[PDB]
């Protein structure tokens, strides 16, 4: 997520969490970043995961 | 995305190509194949100028070259048929299967594919034209590389052991009376010019 | 079970549950053949029709 | 009552049918004219299982079989194309040729025109691994015997005005180059633990 | 390579080095562990990449 922070800084396209699959997809993005979300929709979906 | 012809189609079609033409008797599953799509595998064909006649009375199918936009033509100039054009001496020959096959056909029907002839009987006829070169040796061989030359275009199995063979039927769709018609104006042409 | 095992050697990502369920790990009978087959019944009449 | 393809597609078709390649250096109006409209080449072939492999690099279009993946037979069996496994000879020439295109390539880059190669070379090399008929006319004799079975093959031009020839880029597509070198090298390897 | 032998002997048709890609692909196969393959070479004679 750090790294990705400072990824959000450079590029007009920072592929969040790309490392993660090791180049396949980057599946995070910056509105959950911001939401802070700490993992998908948990089973509920009022925000129980941001 | 795709839409794949059916492999069916796919299987027959390119079957039929691979042998110009298709007999029930033998192969049924693809004959009926194509007889379920025959716009199909026209469409399919066209691209090549290659069209499908059908003989249902008999259990045959086969290409026969397109005669578009470049109109007529020797069909045989077309890329794509493989092997050179018959030559009188194979019409010949090709003339006197055919009497034979309508005269069985006259008498046993239309049911089978099963014309046959002995190729002995064959010999007096050649005989009168090829002459009498008085070696069965000779005319034997000639004979049978005749008979060679045809089955090459399809026209006629091999001997059997019996020294029997089959005419296959798609004789009669070449000795047509429109083609003998021509051809017969084309002999006669020759004729009166080697006088 | 063995393709499963191999895949599964490897196969860190788990990018999405469908395919890896549907094709690596629940057995297969569609019925592709079997529709097959009853469309070829219906040939016949087709010829007839024809 | 049906439509007719393009004419100049069909052109295309046929000829690409006719000799599994189409070129810039011999149609290349067709060759602007199928590179506009490939869905069209593959969508008529495809009822066939045949396909289009292109080469933009080298002005070279060319067929190759379509079958999907994951067949039963771990190889592709196709009833059109029937499968030649050559002598050692022409296999050499192939393989001699093969790592000649790819030195032109390598030093003049991709695509660029071949220079041709002498007659006069290639005895020497047949020459490498085939020892001696008898004479050097038997060489050179076979030697072109060998190249009109390639050029009907496509893979190069015919023995030129000089004694001379040149590569068909249908070589930068073989079947297995790898079967080429190993060989090839295998065969170098051989003659000089032999001598 | 071990694991692709065991893969081999599993079988019919393994992802051979799977793990290198991370789960959706394979680049090696049966005849280049038969042959002994390690490289490219040079591509037009060379046997030692082999």
């Amino acid at each position: 997520t750090l790294v990705d922070a400072l990824m959000t800084l450079l590029l007009a396209n920072p592929r969040y969490n790309l490392a993660s699959t090791g180049g396949h997809e980057s599946d995070r993005d910056l509105i959950s970043y911001v939401r802070g979300v700490s993992g998908p929709g948990d089973g509920g979906e009022g925000q129980s995961h941001i | 995305s795709e839409t794949r012809t059916l492999q069916k189609i796919r299987e027959a079609t390119q079957e039929l190509l691979k042998y110009g033409l298709l007999e029930e008797a033998s192969k049924p599953n693809l004959y009926r194949i194509v007889l379920s799509h025959p716009e199909e595998v026209t469409r399919i064909l066209e691209p090549l100028d290659l069209d499908i006649g059908i003989d249902e009375i008999r259990g045959l199918l086969y290409v026969k070259v397109r005669l578009d936009e470049t109109p007529a033509q020797d069909e045989w100039a077309h890329p794509l048929v493989r092997r050179q054009r018959l030559n009188l001496e194979q019409s010949l020959l090709v003339a006197i299967l055919r009497q034979h096959f309508v005269a069985w056909e006259q008498e046993s029907g239309t049911g089978a594919s099963q014309a046959q002839i002995a190729i002995d009987d064959l010999l007096p006829q050649l005989q009168i034209y090829l002459g009498d070169p008085g070696s069965e040796s000779k005319e034997r061989t000639r004979l049978l590389t005749l008979l060679d030359q045809l089955k090459g275009h399809g026209l006629v199995t091999s001997p059997d052991a019996h020294e029997r063979i089959v005419i296959r039927p798609i004789i009669a769709h070449l000795a047509d009376p429109i083609n003998l018609q021509a051809l017969l104006a084309w002999l006669r042409e020759q004729i009166a010019q080697q006088t | 079970a063995f393709t499963l095992l191999n895949r599964a050697a490897g196969l860190k990502q788990l990018n999405s549950i469908d395919e890896i369920f549907r094709e690596l790990v629940l057995d297969d009978h569609s019925a592709f053949d079997r529709a097959a087959e009853v469309a070829n019944s219906f040939d016949g009449l087709t010829e007839i029709h024809q």
